[PDB]
RNA sequence: AAUUAUUGCUCUUCAACGAGGAAUUCCUAGUAAGCGCAAGUCAUCAGCUUGCGUUGAUUACGUCCCUGCCCUUUCACAC
């Protein structure tokens, strides 16, 4: 049984689940690699969970991510919050807490829907 | 010592509409223009001072105020003054009830006030009128205000007997090289002159005797053909 | 018409300058400068642009009697330009002075 | 001419200014002591920065 | 500049409509429709 | 000689990124290409409400910035300008167009002006910012101050509105023409319609003093 | 009418005009 | 056999149109606006009705200046 994480990431009614395991560095998304997660022009959004920390905090693990729901962009900010938080739950679980303090901090400094889901329901007035 | 151009035959200089915001031009607004219809029994009629003094009083507005001879003898002036065929002159009616209409350069105002009459009469009921040899639309009722549709860049001036007497052809020197000059004229027989003082920049006199409204309009254009070596 | 295109893409057209009504036989590149287009016309004057504003030469540069369909570029100077023209002589401009008449 | 900086120190309230005009007391961030009372035409709050063409006309009630 | 007359109907009347057997037979539509309405909501309230 | 090591082993991921994706970890950049850093707002009074302090790689964030009345200063200004792209109706929502629309402009303002794209966008926002404005008394108009958001946001609308206008009925499209308008504007050029506008607005401003 | 403020004010405006013209 | 234009092309011939005037109405966040998909639920609806998701903003979030409506003027400390 190798050390693995599953989490989950949304944005209406898109879904995605990452599980992060004991690996080499692959990073797949829908059986396909990560550098073919469509659009051209949103891709960035995915590549940034990888971008903020460095690769090398990705040199040691394998997420794989399975999408349901939603349109290209709901789908796009679903995959991107379940890697995050997949990367902050694989480094709390299997890697020290500072490693995870480190990560959670840089993730909320650039941005908190990486981490925690944003809900947009009705405010009656 | 300086090459001539390539072509030296004789082209037509393009006509300015709405659309070209930044030419340099000369454009008259006739504001206060007295044109509303009115239906008798049944025909539709366009109000007159001479033939509709009965309709005048039982609808209660004053006889002296439906001139829009005024507005047509200015037209032929505007129109028919060597600026417009230069192409450098752009002309908006301001009616008295708040319509605002486009005259095309290329358009022929009928000499005749009848024709004049019966014109504007489906031309404010139809929004436009367009033109035998093509359908191109002559005249158009466009939104208010006038500032939209004015070039971007553009110096108002309001004609008031009040305001101290200027020349012309000085002012339109003085104007900017790609600035171009809006003037109100009230095209109305007798009244005072706040009806552009929302738009203006300025107002100015062109003499100290009492102009009409087709002689300011001739003024003003003279002026200027004589400060742009139009001739 | 002087038509700047992006090198690879014939559809887009980022610029295009009225340069004369005569032919522009000539079009080039400052070498030095990225910002330069040199034009030399049937006008028998030659223009320097500047790709930003392209809606008035940057400088005319006159004194050529008949058809300049050449100009060129000194490497280590970047102020000056060459034009050949068929009345053979090729005019050395300095673009910091005046660039009315050859130095 | 140049153009004078003065911080919004206080958006002043009840004066009875026209709806969309607010009417605010501006410090000088030049000379950092004086102060002038100003109507401005959009949303506006505490400690930002007015540009004055002008910095001698004292603001009066629009109504 | 060229100058182009105006296309204008002297004695316009909004109301009135502007080949012809054609218009004529158009008319006739517009009759049929405002009758066969008129008897549709008269023969409604008649059932009520 | 000091020296810090935080990496003992290079890093080879099983799955191949590319290098200039490999590259974007060290920086931040617009597009994968212009710097949020050495941008600097040249006029202050407006250096809260033009915001570059946070890099971000594209123009479309999701964020929340109507809710509260001044959360719009802490959007980032690209996006803010890829949102008044998306006025005027016929692509209303259409926000990936606008975003691309916004990368092929910030091109070609690099290649015609050999600067940062960034830098030229807010000198021109901070150009087109009219600085004084009037407002009507019941015709009266009585000259006032102006907010600066109601500057940035007046000066967002001027340019996208004379992008479109210099866009309709012409071959040039929309990136052309928003590209021309920025640079002018930021050189202050007096050709772009929206320096016009505001040298409109102040001088009818000063004179209704 | 004037709001209060403005009345103090004109009320300042005119009286000290008045103590500082008869000093 | 062009009378049947066999037909072809062009001109002439006849109507409308190129984003909608004055007035007027609605509207503040997953909102305006766009896009399709399904259902047809005892009233209502198919000359349509309802639902469902997908993209998704600009501007104000202040103020009683105007136009309305409403309300008052009859526990300590401090006022």
């Amino acid at each position: 049984a190798v050390p693995s994480v599953q989490t989950f990431g949304k944005k209406k009614s898109a879904t995605a689940v990452a599980h992060v395991k004991a690996g080499k560095g692959l990073i797949k998304v829908n059986g396909s690699p990560i550098t073919l997660v469509e659009p051209e022009i949103l891709r960035f959004k995915v590549y940034e969970p990888l971008l903020l920390v460095g690769l090398d905090k990705f040199s040691n693990i394998d997420i794989r991510v399975r999408v349901t729901g939603g349109g290209h962009v709901s789908q796009v900010y679903a995959i991107r919050q379940a890697i995050a938080k997949g990367l902050v739950a694989y480094h709390q679980k299997y890697v020290d807490e500072q490693s995870k303090n480190e990560l959670k901090k840089a993730f909320t400094s650039y941005d908190r829907t990486l981490l925690i889901a944003d809900s947009r329901r009705p405010e009656p007035k | 010592q300086k090459a001539l151009p390539a072509s030296l035959v004789p082209q037509a200089p393009p006509v300015l509409t709405s659309k070209d915001k930044i030419t340099k031009r000369m454009i008259v607004v006739l504001a206060m223009a007295s044109l509303e219809t009115h239906k008798i029994s049944d025909k539709y009629v366009l109000l007159n001072c001479d033939d509709h003094q009965g309709l005048l009083k039982k609808m209660g507005r004053d006889i002296s105020e439906a001139r829009p001879d005024i507005t047509h003898q200015c037209l032929l002036t505007l129109l028919d003054s060597p600026i417009n065929k230069a192409g450098k002159l752009q002309v908006y009616i301001q009616t008295s009830r708040g319509i605002l209409i486009e005259v095309n350069p290329t358009v022929r105002i009928p000499r005749t006030f009848k024709r004049f009459s019966g014109l504007m009469v489906q031309l404010l009921h139809k929004l436009s009128i367009r033109s035998v040899n093509s359908e191109e639309k002559l005249l158009k009722v466009i939104k208010n205000p006038i500032t939209d549709h004015l070039p971007t860049k553009c110096r108002k001036v309001t004609l008031s007997f009040d305001a101290p007497v200027i020349r012309v052809q000085d002012y339109i020197e003085k104007l900017d090289d790609d600035e171009s000059i809006c003037v109100f004229v009230g095209a109305m027989a007798r009244g005072k002159d706040n009806f552009a003082d929302e738009y203006v920049d300025e107002k100015v006199g062109l003499s100290n005797y009492p102009l009409s409204a087709s002689v300011a309009c001739s003024k003003f254009c003279h002026g200027a053909e004589d400060a742009w070596n139009i001739l | 018409l002087v038509s700047v295109y992006d090198s690879y893409n014939p559809r887009t057209i980022l610029l295009s300058i009225n340069a004369s009504t005569h032919p522009t036989h000539v079009t080039k590149f400052h070498t030095q400068d990225n910002k330069i287009l040199a034009t030399a016309s049937d006008d028998r004057v030659t223009r320097l642009w500047d790709i930003s504003n392209a809606y008035e030469p940057q400088l005319e540069l006159t004194g050529a009697t008949d058809y300049v369909r050449t100009l060129s570029f000194i490497p280590a100077a970047p102020h000056l330009v060459a034009t050949g023209s068929y009345d053979g002589l090729i005019r050395l401009y300095d673009t910091r002075s005046s660039g009315s008449t050859p130095i | 001419t140049p153009v004078t900086l003065a911080k919004v120190i206080k958006v002043l309230g009840r004066t009875g200014s026209r709806g969309g005009v607010t009417q605010v007391r501006v410090e000088f961030l030049e000379d950092t002591s004086r102060t002038i009372v100003r109507n401005v035409k959009g949303p506006v709050r505490e400690n930002d920065i007015l540009v004055l063409m002008e910095s001698e006309r004292e603001a009066r009630r629009l109504r | 500049i060229p100058t182009h007359a105006p296309k204008y109907e002297e004695n316009f009347n909004p109301d009135k409509k502007s080949d012809r057997t054609r218009s004529e037979i158009n008319k006739m539509k517009a009759q049929l429709k405002k009758e066969r309405k008129f008897t549709m909501k008269e023969i409604r309230k008649d059932a009520k | 000689d000091f020296e810090v090591v935080e990496e003992f082993t290079p890093v080879v991921l099983a799955t191949p990124i590319p290098e200039e994706v490999q590259q974007a970890q060290t920086e931040i950049k617009l597009f994968n290409k212009w710097s949020f850093e050495e941008v600097e707002v040249k006029d202050a009074s407006l250096v809260d409400y033009v915001q570059v302090r946070q890099p971000i790689f594209v123009a479309h964030t999701a964020g929340r910035y109507a809710n509260k009345r001044f959360r719009k200063a802490q959007c980032p200004i690209i996006e803010r300008l890829t949102n008044s792209l998306m006025m005027n109706g016929r692509n209303n929502g259409k926000k990936l167009k606008a975003v691309r629309i916004i990368k092929h402009t910030l091109d070609i303002i690099n290649v015609l002006t050999d600067q940062n794209p960034i830098q030229v966008v807010v000198d021109a926002i901070t150009n087109t910012g009219p600085r004084e404005d009037t407002t009507r008394v019941g015709a009266r108009r009585q000259a006032v101050d102006v907010s600066p958001l109601r500057r940035v946001n007046q000066a967002i609308a001027l340019l996208t509105i004379g992008a479109r206008e210099a866009a309709f009925r012409n071959i040039k499209t929309i990136a052309e023409t928003l590209a021309e308008e920025l640079i002018n504007a930021a050189k202050g050029s007096s050709t772009s319609y929206a320096i016009k506008k505001k040298d409109e607005l102040e001088r009818v401003a000063k004179s209704n003093r | 009418s004037l709001k209060a403020g403005e009345r103090l004010m004109e009320a300042l405006d005119l009286g000290i005009a008045e103590i500082e013209g008869l000093e």
